[PDB]
């Protein structure tokens, strides 16, 4: 980050810098980065667990310009307004964040099924949903909970939440947060960087889930980029105080 | 297929990013 | 022995310890051997000149607009007229473009306040010479021919020479503390809907309009050297003033308009060619 | 900072920089960036063994090519871009002393800073603005406007005062290094030689007078403050 | 007196304690008849020779590798020449036989770093006499033919005579603090699945295969007497540095493929003949 | 455990040990051969649980090669990724183990019916699965349970899971961890050697559970192997980052 | 280590905590960035010449 005051060369006088207000109203002072990334983001609204798949997949990364929805390309299982969230607006300024992550995971259901959380660390992929790992028809017998990776369990009779920190498990010093081009096919070892591992949920019978990230406590961004060329159209939606 | 895999030729390096030789990419 | 334990308390069952909170208690459990480990920020850590607050990212000097100025200009002209509201460029079209830092943050808060500070950069040489005045009107505003209501304000008169850039800082003059966002706090439009006015009474807000501008007049006709441009190119920067603050976390008045591009599976979705 | 009275050799007053066997004055004042900090901690871990600097070669200050401002200039408009150190070392001044040591070392962390010197008349006007972006590959064509180059380390150059810049780039990177070779024989799998991106781009147009000169020019250099190479290898040419 | 209790507090419900962790807390409940006795180790313990961390395993020697070495192998020649990626031995066929120490606790892990330590045993006599280099190579490696590109890495000459045995340590020298496994962490194939693309594109990971390598090439042709043999074979020996380190638990990369055999019920499942 | 440095006589110059990574991405190592052992391994999922036995025994043995699974033989209830678990590589290293074990028990249902986990201490046998002791036909009058032995009680309406620490109940000094042919039938009194007593789990209705294991706090292996032959695939099953 | 924790309370659940008192505690949970920070009537409060109670 550079001020610009660097280039502000002039030094006649000017009007009172006033007092500040913040805090005039009320101590919740919310302008600390860290604090906005640390509130909950919505990724994954009721979306689907079957268990013919090995598990529902959730690539670590914040939220960003990366998962933004643009009006006519196709439709993915991501919630359509991550893009807008104070905090993807905050991370697409940002191109550098190490730390941990926390998932804010629900199983819509009431059942004594448990629910396996598992956490892969950097593996060079970057996926999302419903996968078969390796194209296999069953895995039951294979799951991928119980082949040495960490897993915690949820069980909804007892609460169907459940909020899992998972670790900067990467060899890199910081994780990529975004590209330009979420599609490009370029160079296979720098197109995994923006991840740093996956989170996978497996049940027993079908049932839906929801998803909300934030940034744990242990975490930091960096690397600032500037801003982005935007757009608005918010004045056509909403009358003013004049009717 | 996907057009976002890849950069056409003239605009692009070997390792399909803009070619830092290529200014009118803004 | 096995004594009883007659020790007890009533509970309130919830489901999530801080769900709404940036701040305070966390319930995570810990993807770790460890339960306690954390990251560690030893030798990586965020570098000491990066922003931490949004108000330090408000304090960025942005280009907010370009004007020219002419030999043509006529004194009292205005060079430059604009609503100042941090919260939207226009009232009645859209916006496509490279926002500055203090508008790019401020579109996340539905409050703002404090002085806004320009900065005039005049893009000309030693030969030019002339002189501005700046002026920032409140509630009520001056006739574009009317040079006059304008002087009777909060004005910086400006001797452009040797000197190409002037500093200007915005007096916060409204009735309130603070200041409310005129974007929305939530727009669930995601494909550009033809609007009605039904969709507008069913909106989120009610657009409460700023009627503060700041304009830059004519005092003295510019007069360069006639071996030199006769028009010249002024930048207006802007950003947030030392006091400058923001309140009320919400959606993102502001969006990516360029090369925006959904994630996919990879390798799985095809990569392979 | 101040002017003299004109003497003989008209007002004498210059400043200048000497870095090695390279010298370059200054007629004006000049504008530099600040001096920010690298990560360290990495190197003594990515690298078991001692890791290298040779700053009579690459401390110096090495002029890369020339860039031509006109009339047709519009704002936004990238003047050059240069993605470093790959491009000083396979395109612009490719004879250059400050290339050896990438010859045989395979890996390096960089710190830099690039002097601009303009030469626009009197007469003439116009702004520039040059910035840095770290760590870029496959992030150039976003946060690439003037207003990401005003909120990134960048210097301005007015056309007419010719004021000089010094950009500082310390190393920001998501690895502990950067590769400094392609070769037939390396990965494909990660793209080298690449850390960071320098945008030249304009912020206002240059303006020029009745019968004026219809363009302007203006010469980057470069000097590394600090190279450090690890892995040593096999010298081979420069990509 | 019966005084009403007004302590109370919020909850949040969890079906177990520390589920995922290796220390920390555990909410167990021991099927004893005193809740908190344990075993004793005051007389029946670990003996203190016992390796206590993986990374003691990685410190144990193991034989990687043989090679030969003859009279007719003329100067240059590699002798040896390997990737040094203590993840997988292969990256084009399947591998069987006795992994080494280092590399079987490795394969417990996504990440290791840190120098490796190399050891060739040369069985030889005192009639026995030539000079081998030993290099390693990083990043970009040399032809079989271009002895020199060899020679201009990180290097160590052994003068074989009397002394018929001599210690390498590899340095760590990669643009990452940590290098990531190449193997699998979760490999689902239990039948040996004829596998396509798809099947690979649906992986759990990107294999980054290492390019970095170690080389033995002669320096001085091997002139052992007439009388003795006139090839000898080299054992080359591999462990962990003193530094070596290891992070990030996954499924092992390596498992049992002599005399396994699943328990079945005793004596139900016709023990008794 | 023979390190074999007193094999290597060559005292000649090296290059540098360099300095260590452990804890330069996090504090949470994970190289403590007991803080392995002590995370969780599926043995059992969703396997059932039939009233009309004695109850589904569990042998009290750590997981190791005793529960590989191999391609081509009969299929057992044991989840097939036990014998590739970090904790299974490990315990085939050693031979010897003394100290306790936890089961972690998930019983899926929410019913108020209680199910019952009850520990019997060495007895000489080595069995798993649903069994009807002394081939009886009919066992609610005399439950396994209400016998005398220790036993524990689960009301998968309050909580479906449980987590039990089983003793070191038996007469020798170590366990004995595995066999090279779990199958082989030799001299009876060393063939119940492996394990250190049963865990037997008894439903009222038919219903599911599922069961994971792990090493106890007061708990030591011994009795250093060495490493085994082993074999491995895994490069077959994935891209390399160079297509 | 991951030594056992034997230490439990018997409870006694109930929905809401303080619902029918006008005074004393409450569960509430505040929709703030900060879950403990309040509205601040250090320059804008009830004037002093206004009733307190209904007496
Ligand atoms: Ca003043
Ligand atoms: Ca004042
Ligand atoms: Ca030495
Ligand atoms: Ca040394």
């Amino acid at each position: 980050m550079d001020t610009g005051a660097k280039e502000d060369e002039d030094e006649t006088a000017n009007f009172s810098d006033g007092v500040t207000a913040m805090g005039f109203q009320s101590l919740d002072t919310q302008v600390s980065i860290k604090d906005i990334l640390r509130r909950p983001v919505l990724l994954f609204n009721h979306v689907e667990l079957d268990p013919d798949y090995t598990g529902f997949f959730i690539p670590i990364m914040p939220p960003s310009r990366m998962m933004q929805y643009k009006s006519g390309d196709k439709e993915t299982s991501f919630q359509r307004l991550i893009g807008r969230t104070p905090q993807a607006a905050i991370m697409n300024l940002f191109r550098f964040w190490r730390g941990s992550l926390r998932y804010t995971i629900i199983i819509h259901s009431t059942d004594g099924h448990p629910i396996y959380v598992t956490h892969v660390p950097h593996t060079g992929n970057r996926v999302y949903g419903l996968m078969k790992v390796n194209n296999l028809h069953e895995y039951t017998k294979v799951p991928i909970f119980g082949c040495g990776l960490t897993t915690e369990m949820i069980i909804p009779s007892v609460n169907p939440s459940i909020c899992v920190e998972v670790p900067f498990d990467t060899e890199n010093n910081w994780a990529v947060t975004f590209d330009e081009d979420a599609q490009r096919n370029y160079s296979w070892r720098d197109k995994g960087d923006t991840v740093t591992g996956h989170l996978v949920v497996t049940p027993v019978v079908s049932v839906y889930m929801s998803v909300w990230v934030e940034a744990g406590d242990d975490f930091e961004v960096s690397n600032f980029y500037g801003p982005p060329s935007v757009k608005t159209n918010d004045w056509n939606y909403a009358f003013s105080d004049e009717h | 297929d996907n057009p976002h895999r890849f950069l056409p030729a003239n605009v692009s390096n070997r390792w399909n990013e803009y070619s830092s030789a290529y200014l009118p990419r803004v | 022995d096995k004594p009883k334990d007659v020790s007890s308390i009533t509970i309130i069952p919830k489901p999530r310890l801080g769900f709404p909170h940036g701040k305070g208690k966390s319930d995570a459990v810990a993807m770790r051997v460890n339960p306690v480990a954390l990251t560690s920020f030893q030798d990586v850590s965020a570098y000491p000149d990066e922003p931490r607050t949004t108000l330090d990212i408000a304090r960025i000097w942005g280009l907010r607009s370009t004007f020219n100025w002419g030999s043509g200009d006529e004194h009292g002209k205005e060079l430059f007229n604009t609503v100042l509201d941090p919260g939207l460029r226009f009232y009645d079209q859209d916006y496509e473009g490279q926002i500055t830092p203090m508008e790019y943050v401020t579109g996340l808060y539905n409050f703002w306040s404090g002085p806004i500070e320009l900065r005039f950069d005049f893009v000309s040489n030693a030969f030019h010479t002339g002189t501005v005045i700046i002026s920032a009107e409140y509630n009520r505003s001056s006739t574009n021919t009317d040079e006059c209501q304008s002087h009777s304000t909060y004005t910086k008169t400006f001797h452009l020479g040797e000197q190409k850039s002037v500093h200007f800082t915005v007096p916060y003059i409204y009735d309130t503390v603070v200041r409310r966002n005129t974007a929305s706090a939530y727009l669930p439009v995601t494909d550009y809907d033809k609007v009605d006015n039904v969709s507008r009474a069913q909106a989120m807000g009610i657009r409460a309009e700023s009627k503060m501008r700041v304009k830059v007049r004519v005092v003295n006709v510019l007069r360069p050297v006639a071996s030199t441009t006769s028009t010249i190119e002024v930048l207006v920067y802007m950003r947030g003033g030392k006091n400058y603050a923001l309140h009320g976390l919400k959606q993102s008045t502001y969006w990516p308009s360029n090369s925006v591009v959904p994630i996919d599976s990879f390798p799985p979705d095809g990569y392979d060619p | 900072e101040v002017p003299s009275k004109e003497s003989i050799q008209g007002d004498a007053t210059q400043q200048s920089s000497k870095e090695e066997n390279t010298i370059i004055t200054r007629d004006q004042q000049q504008t530099v960036s600040e001096n920010i900090p690298s990560t360290v901690g990495d190197l003594v871990i990515a690298s078991s063994e001692p890791t290298q600097q040779f700053r009579s070669l690459t401390n110096r200050w090495m002029p890369i090519n020339s860039i031509r401002v006109t009339v047709n200039g519009k704002r936004n408009d990238l003047l050059a871009q240069y993605y470093i150190p790959e491009d000083f070392l396979s395109t612009h001044a490719k004879c250059a002393p400050n290339t050896i040591p990438f010859e045989t070392y395979v890996y390096g962390k960089y710190e830099l800073e690039m002097k601009f010197v303009a030469n626009g008349n009197k007469f003439q006007c116009g702004k520039v603005i040059i910035s840095v972006k770290f760590d870029s590959y496959q992030a150039d064509n976003i946060n690439t406007g003037f207003q990401a180059a005003l909120s990134r380390p960048h210097i301005m150059l007015d056309l007419s005062t010719n004021n000089e810049g010094v950009l500082k780039i310390p190393f920001r990177y998501h690895r502990a290094f950067v590769r400094n070779q392609t070769h037939k024989t390396a990965t494909a799998g990660v793209r080298p030689g690449k850390f960071a991106s320098i945008y030249v781009q304009v912020l206002s147009p240059l303006q020029t007078g009745e019968g004026g000169a219809n363009d302007m020019f203006i010469r980057p250099f470069y000097r590394y403050t600090r190279a450090e190479f690890a892995g040593m290898s096999y010298k081979v040419p420069l990509t």
